[PDB]
């Protein structure tokens, strides 16, 4: 179950390594186009946080997510700023969200006094006064219920299908990074002079074993010449001493 | 919830000279039997560490923070449970709170509205309990929280023969709050003076606070007329300094020497040695600094006619 | 001239309804300068759009506009009794400084 | 504040020529960047641009009515005069005089006068 | 400090920077290679341009040689391109030294007029006249200070 | 017509006199920077071989063309050597290439076995697989279309 377009929910995801490959590799996702970043450079980009927005909208209103787009969904129901950084993914949701005879649990607001700033949420459904005369009580003249339920059933044609749209948002390096891409390890070497990069440090000195013990915090070692002579093996936690051939 | 204990038996602050404390491992690097010179934020030797003792007697007020601190707790019965840190502590600025009372270690950064005299003990029972557990009455807008594994502690209310001494260093590298820790048992020295000991100190954690912090208070553990156990805690300050450290063949710090404290220590540092021979040695430069600053410019106002140049029709 | 505009548009009060003015892209040129005026009978028309989705001082936020490839669309939200008037399109052209649009009358009930 | 007022005869004989005046009051026309033009709308059809004149004595007329119309300005009395010739029954129209700017093509329109052709 | 002002088409604003060549950087306004201060330019299409076009702006096309930096005077004498002597009116091998602009709101970018102001000055060798805003203090004497 | 990114067309120029002033005439050449030579000194030099390559890309990937930058278009489709000599020119063409209905004859690669050295082609359109399962025939899971 997702939230309504006018009452959407936003969740914070951080302090983790996100595997964007599987999300990109899942077939039934249609929209994949990122503006402030590259659609494949998500494995080497670090951000302070990732902002996710999830909600259900109509298929005919998907293209209005882009900045500067104006419409009934894009002015009263959901908004984005003019300097959006990130990208969105949209797909058909008529298979699950819609019922056999039509799921009417999805609604949207119709009448409002003015236009609100991007990313503001309101729940009140009080009748809006279309005319200049104030009205009170129940539905009457110049004011009616500003919400109408969606009519979403499988027998409806193309464009009537509810679409689940998700938004990926993030800030660009103005705080300690929490979300970063994944890394892969290939091959191993023991007591030999070969070209390798360990934790961002290149090395060609043979790793050995000696009476020294690295404390639970100690991770690296240097020598008189201020060059690398000891590192922690990423593969296993054994003690190493490095010296060239 | 809080109780106005008042009746503040505020004694004058204690001051002690810090002999050899404040040394730790500045880098995550292995060095073996090498004399290495480094510069960092350090605690100078023979500095005036501020000591408060709690016993009726109750001395734990807020104290001003500045650029990293060294906290020492000399205990035998687990009196001190945590720390308060921040700048205003009055529900408008985020503030550090560390507690290790019963279950785990908890650290929060939030704008609490502390009462006049929040406390954990002030309990009728001799064994006592965490009376008024939630010292903070509100949490306006804060998301800086964490809880983790506990630390070595003690039980029951015991006075005297302090056999535990916990020394932590809390340093702020551009908002990055790093906690390094060490603990020494079997202390037979009297609590009146700091003992003659040198000990390496180990790194634990970093956290992204990045907030205004300039004053702090300790946290330790019916209020009217209660005799508490002895609780001795020292706080010292840090500033940019340069030291020299001597590594052993194992890879552990065995001694350190200051470079800008005394001329003898200066000439020890400048030779990359610890001992020196008879004679004359050239040393650092000698210079003075200005008493103030002055500026001079033509005294006219006569605002320039820029606007009509650009706004010319 | 060579510029046209549908004359009559109809809708319902309280809802939104739109009209458009259309011509040839070559004459109007790359630069649009889309403009829209309103005219109720018995006094002179005034300006409600002077630039792309732009309205001068003395605002009426229900007004809106949008410039498509060869057309300019005017949209009205929350209709009341003041819509029963004629609305004129006006855009700069290249070969002459002409607009020559018939104008759009509005219907409601 | 600016009012645009039109003055002239309403009934004209086709052989006779026509003169019209617009006595703008509320801006100095000499200001750099402001013009003033004339728009007519025959009954039953759309409007029709006639001509316009600039602040610095630059005159632009309609593509068809270059000889028919002539324009002149008098900033001392804040008036503009337009002359129309050999008019036709189709030429009968409501006439307006209007301030003209570059960003906003036409902003404020005068109330206008009806012109009809008969004997 | 002195400022220079004119109106140039946006397509040739790049010629203002020192080390450039072109019609306006050789016959109209040449800037010395060593230059202090800087230039400010912005689009002016709402004001300068006219619906029927503007023709009161002139620019030189023909000159016998490239002019030295910072030349202001202009001469409107007749120019002869070919070796044929030319007097009176122009014509074959005789081209008028100047030419006009045309500015329409229908023109695209790179043709609308731009207004350009150029600033240049020398740095602290003579008793200064133009100075920035800062408070003046007392003059201390015979003490280590920061003046 | 300009070919796609992966099908850049190579052109031969030989035995002719080159004037680069006519290149400067067109307005939207706002991206014109050169590495091995100063752009204003191309009119008094001689070369031994010249190459021209043309294609169309997105607006935000033009910066990626310069040598050194790592990314999608600069590692999978077309890239320049680190010691490249010459330069690039780019300009907007939405009036020509972009369509209201949509021009869909421009493609490019997303998946490849590995990056490729500068200055060769890649035409084969065999699908790319990432999983260990051998994907044959047409697109399936963990085996997508490179274009
Ligand atoms: C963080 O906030 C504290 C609290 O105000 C700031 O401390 C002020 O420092 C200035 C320095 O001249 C003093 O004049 C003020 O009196 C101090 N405040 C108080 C309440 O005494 C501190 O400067 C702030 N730091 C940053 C980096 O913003
Ligand atoms: C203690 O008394 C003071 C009066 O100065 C009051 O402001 C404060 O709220 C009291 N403490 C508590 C916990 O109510
Ligand atoms: C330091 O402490 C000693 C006593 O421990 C005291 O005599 C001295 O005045 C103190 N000095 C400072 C600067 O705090
Ligand atoms: C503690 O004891 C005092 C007197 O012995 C009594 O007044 C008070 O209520 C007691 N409080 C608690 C929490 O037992």
């Amino acid at each position: 179950r997702f939230a309504s377009v006018y009452a959407w929910n936003r969740k914070r995801i951080s302090n983790c390594v996100a595997d964007y490959s599987v999300l990109y590799n899942l077939a039934p996702f249609f929209t994949f186009k990122c503006y402030g970043v590259s659609p494949t450079k998500l494995n080497d980009l670090c951000f302070t946080n990732v902002y996710a927005d999830s909600f259900v909208i109509r298929g005919d209103e998907v293209r209005q997510i882009a900045p500067g787009q104006t419409g009934n969904i894009a002015d009263y129901n959901y908004k984005l700023p003019d300097d959006f950084t990130g990208c969105v993914i949209a797909w058909n949701s008529n298979k699950l969200d819609s019922k056999v005879s039509g799921n009417y649990n999805y609604l949207y607001r119709l009448f409002r006094k003015s236009n609100l700033k991007p990313f503001e949420r309101d729940i009140s459904t009080e009748i809006y006064q279309a005319g200049n005369k104030p009205c009170n009580g129940v539905a009457g003249f110049n004011c009616y219920f500003p919400l109408r339920s969606y009519s979403f059933r499988p027998t409806y044609g193309v464009g009537h299908q509810p679409y689940r749209v998700v938004v990926l948002s993030f800030e660009l390096l103005h705080a300690p990074a929490t979300v970063c891409g994944p890394k892969k390890s290939t091959n191993l070497v023991k007591n030999k002079c070969v070209n390798f990069n360990f934790n961002g440090l290149k090395g060609t000195g043979v790793l050995t074993e000696s009476n020294k013990k690295f404390l639970p915090f100690q991770q690296f070692g240097r020598d008189i010449a201020d060059t690398t002579d000891a590192v922690r093996d990423p593969q296993t936690l054994e003690i190493l001493d490095i010296t060239p051939c | 919830q809080c109780v106005n204990l008042t009746t503040r038996t505020q004694l004058p602050p204690a001051y002690t000279n810090s002999f050899t404390r404040g040394v730790y491992y500045p880098d995550k690097v292995f060095r073996s039997s090498v004399l290495h010179s480094t510069q960092d934020l350090f605690l100078p030797f023979f500095s005036n560490v501020t000591w408060f003792h709690v016993i009726k007697r109750f001395d734990n007020p807020v104290l001003p923070f500045n650029d990293g601190v060294y906290f020492a707790s000399i205990e035998k019965s687990n009196i001190i449970r945590g720390w308060i840190f921040g700048t205003t502590l009055d529900s408008k600025t985020q503030s550090l709170l560390i507690v290790n009372n019963a279950t785990n270690v908890v650290i929060k950064v939030c704008e609490f509205q502390f009462c006049n005299d929040p406390f954990l003990d002030h309990k009728n029972n001799k064994s006592w309990m965490e009376s008024e557990f939630r010292v903070y009455s509100s949490a306006n807008n804060c998301t800086f929280e964490y809880v983790s594994q506990p630390f070595l502690m003690d039980l029951e209310g015991k006075q005297g023969n302090f056999k535990n001494l916990r020394e932590f260093v809390f340093k702020n590298i551009d908002g990055y709050f790093k906690i390094y820790s060490k603990h020494t048992p079997i202390l037979v020295r009297e609590p009146e003076d700091l003992p003659q000991g040198f000990s390496a100190l180990e790194p634990l954690v970093d956290l992204p606070i990045g907030i205004n912090i300039t004053r702090f208070q300790t946290l330790l553990a019916s209020s009217s007329g209660w005799t508490a156990g002895a609780a001795a805690y020292y706080v010292g300050y840090l500033q940019p300094r340069t030291f020299l450290l001597k590594y052993n063949e194992n890879g552990t710090i065995t001694d350190a020497v200051d470079c800008a404290l005394d001329p003898l220590s200066e000439t020890k540092c400048t030779l990359k040695s610890f001992t020196v021979e008879k004679g004359i040695y050239q040393t650092s430069n000698f210079r003075v600094q200005p008493t103030e600053s002055i500026v001079r410019f033509p005294n006219i106002t006569n605002l320039c006619p820029f606007d009509e140049v650009f706004n010319a029709t | 001239s060579a510029l046209t505009q549908p004359a009559s548009v109809s809708g319902s009060p309280g809802q939104s309804i739109t009209i458009s003015c259309t011509g040839t892209s070559s004459d109007v040129g790359g630069s649009n300068y889309v403009s829209w005026y309103q005219h109720h009978p018995d006094r002179a028309p005034k300006l409600l759009i002077y630039e792309v989705t732009n309205r001068p001082s003395g605002v009426s936020n229900r007004f809106s506009g949008s410039k498509s490839a060869n057309t300019a669309s005017l949209t009205i939200s929350g209709l009341q009794a003041e819509d029963e008037a004629d609305y004129y399109c006006s855009s700069y052209t290249t070969t002459s400084t002409h607009i020559l649009f018939g104008g759009g009358t509005k219907l409601t009930v | 504040q600016i009012t645009l007022k039109e003055s002239g005869p309403t009934l004209v004989k086709p052989t006779q020529t026509l003169t019209l005046t617009c006595n703008f009051s509320g801006f100095s026309l000499n200001t750099y960047g402001v013009g003033v033009g004339w728009i007519r709308q025959p009954p039953g059809k759309a409007l029709e641009w006639l001509a316009l004149i600039y602040w610095d004595g630059d005159e632009r007329y309609g593509p068809f009515f270059k000889n028919k119309v002539t324009i002149a300005k008098d900033t001392s009395k804040n008036q503009v005069v337009l002359t129309m010739t050999n008019m036709d029954p189709v030429d009968t129209a409501t006439y307006y005089c209007a301030r003209h700017l570059i960003p906003t093509i036409f902003d404020y329109w005068g109330q206008g006068t009806l012109v009809t052709v008969s004997s």
